[PDB]
RNA sequence: GAGGCCACAAUAACUAGUGGCAUA
DNA sequence: GTATGCCACTAGTTATTGTGGCC
């Protein structure tokens, strides 16, 4: 079958990022995984004059801890956003966000056998790197569709659909979403029921869980105290102050009426009328469903990760700061460990519900990531991520979300 | 034969038309000569005027390709790093072999030649000049090197699969060979890889023309069994100027590879600031003990192993003080395979088990692309001091392996924050406020117990004002004391226990909080009628709003 | 035809984002 | 009223100089 052309946007030049070294564990393993592609015909050696290149990574696979090669393709997926989105996008089903459990099913050996345009070859190019820079480099380039590209869900979705359509009629109220190598099956159905309908699924695919409802955002619940001090006051005044950012009906007037004069921090200090009325309207605020927050399809999505201690990580999903179209906590290993539990978890939900990965700001150094998050990724995707501080009231307002 | 590599120019450009300068009549002479002969080998051909193109020749690489060569396709870069001599394994016997006719034995793509095009002038430049192309790989040309690697790469495949064995590391025009065969052995497999080659036209050196260990490579010396570098003399002076320094502190870096110990960071701050190559910078006496430390480490001779891939790698971290650690990466004890340095060059008040897990990223970035794997840590740090400050961070980190080793200093908190307000010890409300335009400011405090103090400052920042009214309470407290600040930055310098850094004002703080025996510090936002700030905030503003 | 090329380091410059302060 | 500066944290970039090399 012939090839669909692909072209970058005529100033753009292709991927040139640089390879991150690799332990010499995961050079051998990838040097066996890359000799059985070629032999395949899927992937073939280049020579010098090309110049592009796109780093690779071994992650260990889901199923078995034999070693799976990952393709981190950030870069040419952005360099051809013309391609996949605009030309042959993949509309995203505001009904999977409603089912009661969603399976997460991996459809990425369907590209291997559908041929990638010989004009664009050239922009898959990686590098086998070698220890201590003793051998020049192993350098291939993808004959097929390559696991990664979001090229190739848009290319093979023709295809895709025709595979599906069988299994659609006979189960209307099952709801199938692709992104890249993923297949997310949506259903209803109790769970016993729901694990045989999907091999139904993966039969009729051979052949050629996650419970998003369950995902709520918890409100803020604020100190309950039967008396109060200066100190406790101060605490509070600050976090609400700074969350009247995200809540603008929040006020602190009254509760700073009451810090009259240089006081003791252990002073007691009792709680007016006008303070209790305050404090009260303040935690109705915060128990309520946050207003004037919508998604708005042409704007990134992003989130934050705050580093609670004793292995507990807070998060927020936003396109603009401070107006969170999502909250969480995720609880229990290392920092890394967790951190990159907590990235696949939240890119997940992000799937599910609006069909987009976030960028992600993460409170760990830079280069201790790209050390370390290979150790324990399994996800084929790879979300943009940067590298922040977190500021302590951050962290001090949302240690106050209720525990589910 | 070596089949040709397919290069393209930059899309939308043409080849080099560059002028040829006319030369003397001794410069034409030898030139005439040397293409004559380049010209009988069949490695440049004579063209006319259906080529356009020219590039000057070489004026004291007989050609200039500098425009072809901005002109020229990029390439995936060969040799971008070097091997570190510490990454290498050790071996029984090894050679070198140079490789004479390389670019001339590489054939360049035929519809790139006419782009090499170039004039040998005429004496008296009245007549027109003879001209040439290239018909091989040119020196000089931005190709060469990594069509060269990659024909050599594809030419040594045959021999390394019969000889898995033997090592050949591939460097310019140079095939390192390395076995573990005794040297009999080893010649017969030098002179087989002498044949391999040239079937294909590569000429080497015979065996009693071949070079002998030690090897000087990359301004190493290689021997069989260790490796060093070639001797290090800083030159003794009087007077120094700013590029004297430049090169000490270069050639130091260049030591601290192998020489353990090895501190810049007193000779880098002469060279802060605007500064004349020629300026004479007196030293001062700091940077003069560093210097005399750094020439002791240098006489002692020193040598680094190889790499025992059997073996688990171990590095070890020393604190040397003032932001500068040193490190020292073994299998077996007091063998060293590198040594290395980690200096925080920005003076930011970074706390000290935070450098030192900063040097650990450092080494195990630097361990991987080395040697491939992580190596193992022994730290001057105690399992709990590590675990008490991580715990309080508000960043991620992991150090997989790691293990205390009591060789001070040692890194230590030196003091520890109360969580909750202390009962009956004096409350202090601190602020701070400056102008910018006068560069003149204030710092205070008032206290619960009635007390109050303003001081003026000049030369001097909002944050500097807010760090001296923390001093202020530190200073007219006692022992036991809680703080009230708006200042978040104030805040996190004290939550972050600095190590002694540059600012004598943050070291002055650090003093007092050891002394002290319970601090509780609480922040609270400025502007907002709370009391306590407000009253210390009318006080220091008064005559600087 | 005033030299380029690689790694590493130092310096200078442009820094940008987040955060409390602070200007207006 | 969106812009500025001061410095902690986070992330860079193009230039110079130096060390060790290569043309
Ligand atoms: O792995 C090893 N071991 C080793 C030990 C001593 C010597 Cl002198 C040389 C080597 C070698 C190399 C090389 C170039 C980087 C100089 C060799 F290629 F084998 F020669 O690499
Ligand atoms: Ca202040
Ligand atoms: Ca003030």
């Amino acid at each position: 079958i012939e090839t669909v052309p692909v072209k970058l946007k005529p100033g753009m030049d292709g991927p040139k990022v640089k390879q991150w070294p690799l332990t010499e564990e995961k050079i051998k393993a990838l040097v066996e995984i890359c000799t059985e592609m070629e032999k395949e015909g899927k992937i073939s050696k280049i020579g010098p004059e090309n110049p592009y290149n796109t780093p690779v990574f071994a992650i260990k696979k889901k199923d078995g801890t034999k070693w799976r090669k990952l393709v981190d393709f950030r870069e040419l997926n952005k360099k051809t956003q013309d391609f996949w989105e605009v030309q042959l996008g993949i509309p995203h089903p505001a009904g999977l966000k409603k089912k009661k459990s969603v399976t997460v099913l991996d459809v990425g050996d369907a590209y291997f056998s559908v041929p990638l345009d010989e004009d664009f070859r050239k922009y898959t190019a990686f590098t086998i790197p070698s220890i201590n820079n003793e051998t020049p480099g192993i350098r291939y380039q993808y004959n097929v569709l390559p696991q990664g590209w979001k090229g190739s869900p848009a290319i093979f979705q023709s295809s895709m659909t025709k595979i599906l359509e069988p299994f659609r009629k006979q189960n209307p109220d099952i709801v199938i979403y692709q992104y890249m190598d993923d297949l997310y099956v949506g259903s209803d159905l109790e769970i016993g029921q729901h694990r045989t309908k999907i091999e139904e699924l993966r039969q009729h695919l051979l052949r050629w869980e996650l419970h998003p409802d369950k995902w709520t955002v918890q409100p803020i619940v604020l100190p309950e105290k039967d008396s109060w001090t200066v100190n406790d006051i101060q605490k509070l005044v600050g976090k609400l102050n700074w969350a009247s950012q995200i809540y603008p009906g929040i006020k602190v007037r009254q509760l700073c009426k009451l810090l009259r004069g240089t006081k003791a921090l252990t002073e007691v200090i009792p709680l007016t009328e006008e303070a209790e009325l305050e404090l009260a309207e303040n935690r109705e605020i915060l128990k309520e469903p946050v207003h004037g927050v919508y998604y708005d399809p042409s704007k990134d999505l992003i989130a934050e990760i705050q580093k609670q201690g004793q292995g507990q990580w807070t998060y927020q999903i936003y396109q603009e700061p401070f107006k969170n179209l999502k909250t969480g906590k995720y609880a229990r290993t290392n920092d890394v460990k967790q951190l990159t539990e907590a990235v696949q978890k939240i890119t997940t939900e992000s799937i599910v519900i609006w069909g987009k990965t976030p960028k992600f700001k993460l409170p760990i150094q830079k280069e201790t990531w790209e050390t370390w998050w290979t150790e324990y990724w399994q996800a084929t995707w790879v979300p943009e991520w940067e590298f922040v501080n977190t500021p302590p009231l951050v962290k001090l307002w949302y240690q106050l979300e209720k525990e589910p | 034969p070596i089949e040709t590599v397919p290069v393209k120019l930059k899309p939308g450009m043409d080849g080099p038309k560059v002028k040829q300068w006319p030369l003397t009549e001794e410069k034409i002479k030898a030139l005439v000569e040397i293409c004559t002969e380049m010209e009988k080998e069949g490695k440049i051909s004579k063209i006319g005027p259906e080529n356009p193109y020219n590039t000057p020749v070489f004026a004291i690489k007989l050609v200039d390709f500098r425009e072809l060569n901005k002109k020229t396709q990029d390439f995936w870069e060969v040799q971008l790093g070097i091997p570190h001599p510490a990454g290498l394994k050790k071996k029984k016997s090894v050679t070198v072999l140079d490789v004479g006719d390389a670019y001339f034995s590489v054939p360049l793509d035929e519809d790139f030649r006419k782009y090499t095009a170039f004039t040998i002038p005429s004496i008296n430049n009245e007549t027109p000049g003879i001209r040439y192309q290239y018909n091989v790989l040119p020196q000089g040309w931005k190709g060469s090197p990594a069509i060269f690697q990659s024909s050599m790469t594809k030419i040594l495949e045959p021999f390394r699969k019969q000889n898995p064995d033997i090592v050949i590391y591939q460097y310019m025009d140079d095939l390192y060979v390395g076995s573990d065969l005794e040297i009999g052995q080893h010649r017969t497999k030098i002179e087989e890889l002498r044949q391999h080659l040239l079937r294909w036209g590569l000429t080497t050196p015979d065996k009693k023309h071949q070079k002998e260990p030690p090897f000087l490579w990359m301004g190493y010396e290689l021997h069989p069994d260790k490796w060093t570098v070639q001797p290090i003399v800083l030159p003794e002076k009087d007077s120094w100027t700013v590029n004297d320094i430049q090169k000490l502190v270069g050639k130091l870096n260049w030591a601290s590879q192998i020489y353990p110990g090895i501190k810049v960071r007193q000779l880098c701050k002469l060279l802060r600031g605007t500064k004349a190559l020629t300026e004479v910078i007196p030293l001062t006496e700091e940077a003069e003990l560093e210097l005399a430390e750094n020439r002791e480490i240098l006489k002692e001779p020193v040598h680094g192993v190889y790499y025992d891939p059997s073996k688990d790698l171990i590095a070890e971290i020393q604190k040397q003080g003032q932001g500068q650690w040193t490190y020292q990466i073994y299998q077996e004890p007091f063998k060293n395979l590198k040594t290395g340095k980690y200096a925080r060059m920005r003076g930011a008040h970074t706390n000290d088990v935070k450098q030192l897990t900063e040097a650990v990223q450092k080494i195990t970035t630097e361990s991987i692309v080395i040697w491939g794997k992580t190596p193992k840590f022994k730290l001057p740090i105690q399992k709990e001091t590590w675990e008490t400050w991580w715990t309080e961070y508000w960043q991620a980190t992991w150090v997989p392996e790691w293990e205390f080793v009591n060789t001070p200093p040692l890194v230590k908190l030196w003091y520890q924050l109360e969580k909750e307000p202390i009962v009956g010890a004096e409350t202090f409300y601190v602020d701070g406020a400056a102008s910018r335009e006068t560069k003149l400011g204030k710092a205070g405090y008032v206290t619960n117990k009635g007390r109050q103090k303003v001081v003026t400052l000049t030369d001097t920042t909002n944050q500097k004002t807010e760090l001296q009214a923390i001093h202020l309470a530190l200073q007219d407290s006692g022992l036991e004391v809680n703080i009230v600040t708006d200042s978040q930055y104030a805040l996190g310098i004290i939550q972050a226990q600095p190590d002694q850094s540059e600012s004598e004002l943050v070291n002055q703080i650090i003093e007092q909080l050891i002394k002290k025996e319970k601090v509780y510090l609480a922040w609270v936002p400025a502007h907002k009628g709370i009391g306590g700030n407000e009253q210390v905030d009318k006080l220091v503003s008064a005559g600087i709003r």
